[PDB]
């Protein structure tokens, strides 16, 4: 039992982790969407305008309506991660948010 | 009956197994040494002739009979000499007359947990099989190269040479067999017919020695390996006689791990040769194995595949004609295997060079992205665990790259390899060098791995998406400041007006 026991406080930790992060992964979000259309531009061999980004930090998302496959797809792939997976992706993102407080 | 179809394919070896131990059945004299000659004509031929052996299979055991009888009745220490050879008759005669023939059929090519073991051994069996019909040219040649490398003499010399043009130049492989088989055993003969007792008091290979069977053990092993080659060459021909792709690696990981195992050696392979050969400088440490550093950094140098494909014609040829001068100059010797192991590869991938003619998802990410990244660090600890002056070029590489790092992964192609070209000569270079001048080469050599490694990362077309994220997030760096900023300025916004507030009730 105690294995459970500890899956749901490495969870609880995880929650906590993660509402730490949170500005940070609302910034990235806004960044991942508006890159993977530049990307699309650069690959075909033409410009990457400003229109480019039209058809899309916490209100923009919202603004935004242009929902996305791929990285919908991906975020479910995510939710659907063991624990473990998650516990370690949650700790990533805690140092890639304060990397001020780390080199100190 | 099924004991005796169990006899009539794995049993004929008893009868050859003690051939054997008639022939070494204390002091060997004339008639025990051409006992053991017998034994070796039965498994001569089966390499030469296969159809002939098969025809006088049972007819040599009757012949064996034979032989066995006339000893007994003319020769307790007498009795003992008696005896095996009676042993011997006795099993012949099971094998003669009532296995020999469903002998001759097995081999005319021309509960409920116990059923699923059955079907997973079944699966297993046929797998290792297949692995064995082609690799096994491989341990032959090992093998009588280790023999003959260490009785260094002028009768083992002979095989070295089969096996070390026939390794480089592949359509002599049967011939080499062939021949290989029929020296081994007149090596065997020979040293055997030299622990009588009119031969008394080595450069030509035969010696004495009081152990008989311990002294003719090793040649024996050779003749071994290679019927037993034979054999599951034949074996493999029965079974399907009677009875993985590019496309599978982007599908699961079990998908890619098939692919790997098909095809390693494929496209990883003139990487391989080039960490065979700092094997040898590195184990060697001569003046002889400096020309083999020599080679490296000239065909190193010529940086397209197409034109390294041009040189290992003589590549394979030098290495070839090094193995038999350094053994000549070893007769007139355990660490020239280095100098075969490469044989070995190089001519392999000359194959390759003639015949190409003719959650995954998360790892892929972690070796096309984030693995500049480890090898950066290696190559720091390759540099300050050994303490010297080569060392402090490592330390200091991995200072430059860490800085100018970013814009490297961004760059065209040209460059990005430029520069990764430039580290892997300096490795080259050090590996030649801390040999001309004498802490060694092996955290050198975990280093030009993986430097050889992320070429072909840098060079690939999974790359050219990583490529592309990095060059997007240069542009969309202002956004980025963008969105920091106002994030700054609600917030700044937000305490101010608290403040105030604050300050109206007071």
């Amino acid at each position: 039992f105690l294995w459970m026991l500890g899956q749901a406080l490495v969870d609880e930790l995880t929650r906590w982790l993660q509402e730490f992060t949170r500005h940070h992964g609302t910034m990235s979000d806004v960044l991942r969407a508006e890159r993977y259309l530049l990307t699309q531009e650069l690959l075909q061999g033409g410009e990457v305008h400003r229109g480019v980004l039209d058809q899309l930090a916490s209100e923009l998302l919202l603004d935004r309506r242009l929902r996305i496959p791929e990285l919908e797809e991906a975020e479910l792939f995510a939710e659907g991660q063991g624990r473990a997976l998650r516990l370690l992706r949650a700790v990533y993102q805690c140092v890639a948010a304060h990397s001020e407080l780390l080199c100190y | 009956e099924l004991v005796k179809g169990v006899y009539a394919k794995y049993w004929i070896y008893v009868c050859a197994g003690m051939f054997i131990v008639v022939s070494f059945a204390g002091r060997l004299v004339v008639y025990k040494i051409v006992y053991m000659f017998l034994f070796l004509l039965c498994l001569t031929l089966f390499q030469v002739y296969y159809s002939l052996w098969r025809k006088l299979l049972k007819a040599f055991w009757w012949l064996v009979v034979a032989y066995t009888m006339l000893v007994l009745i003319a020769v307790s220490e007498l009795f003992s000499s008696i005896l095996v050879p009676g042993f011997f008759l006795l099993a012949c005669i099971l094998q003669l007359h009532y296995f020999h023939r469903p002998f001759m059929q097995l081999t005319d090519m021309e509960l409920e947990l116990a059923a699923g073991f059955s079907d997973v051994l079944s699966r297993v069996q046929v797998f290792l099989r297949r692995l064995l019909e082609l690799h096994v040219f491989k341990l032959v040649a090992l093998y009588t190269v280790w023999v003959a490398l260490k009785e260094v003499s002028v009768m083992n010399l002979l095989l070295v040479v089969l096996w070390a043009f026939a390794l480089p130049y592949p359509r002599f492989r049967p011939m080499a067999s062939c021949l290989s088989t029929v020296w081994t055993c007149v090596i065997i003969v020979c040293k055997m017919l030299y622990q009588l007792k009119v031969v008394n008091p080595n450069w030509f290979g035969v010696r004495k020695g009081f152990p008989n069977l311990g002294y003719i053990q090793n040649h024996l092993q050779v003749l071994l390996l290679l019927v037993f080659e034979a054999i599951v060459y034949r074996r493999q021909e029965h079974y399907r006689r009677q009875h993985g792709t590019r496309q599978q690696l982007d599908q699961d990981l079990l998908g890619c791990l098939k692919y790997f195992i098909n095809f390693f050696f494929y496209k990883f392979g003139l990487e391989i040769c080039f960490l065979m050969a700092v094997n040898v400088i590195g184990q060697r440490m001569n003046f002889l194995v400096t020309l083999h550093g020599c080679w490296l950094v000239a065909i190193l140098t010529r940086r397209h595949r197409q034109a390294i494909a041009r040189l290992w014609p003589n590549y394979c040829l030098f290495l070839a004609l090094f193995l038999l001068y350094q053994y000549l100059l070893c007769l007139g010797s355990t660490n020239l295997i280095s100098d075969f192991l490469l044989l070995l590869c190089a001519s392999q991938q000359w194959q390759v060079f003639s015949a190409e003619r003719t959650y995954l998802d998360m790892l892929k990410v972690a070796v096309f992205r984030y693995l500049f990244w480890l090898v950066l660090v290696v190559v720091f600890v390759t540099g300050a665990t050994r303490i010297s002056i080569f060392g402090l070029g490592y330390l200091l590489a991995c200072f430059y790259l860490l800085l100018f790092g970013t814009a490297l992964l961004q760059r065209d192609t040209r460059a990005r390899l430029v520069l990764w070209d430039c580290l892997i000569l300096y490795n080259v270079t050090v590996i030649i060098s801390k040999n001309m001048l004498s802490a060694g080469i092996i955290w050198d050599s975990v280093c030009f791995f993986f430097l050889l490694l992320q070429r072909r990362v840098f060079l690939s077309h999974y790359y050219l998406h990583v490529r592309a994220d990095l060059q997007a997030t240069a542009l969309l760096a202002s956004r980025g400041f963008a969105l920091y900023n106002a994030a700054n300025l609600k917030s700044i916004d937000f305490h101010r007006r608290i403040e105030e507030k604050s300050l109206a009730q007071l």
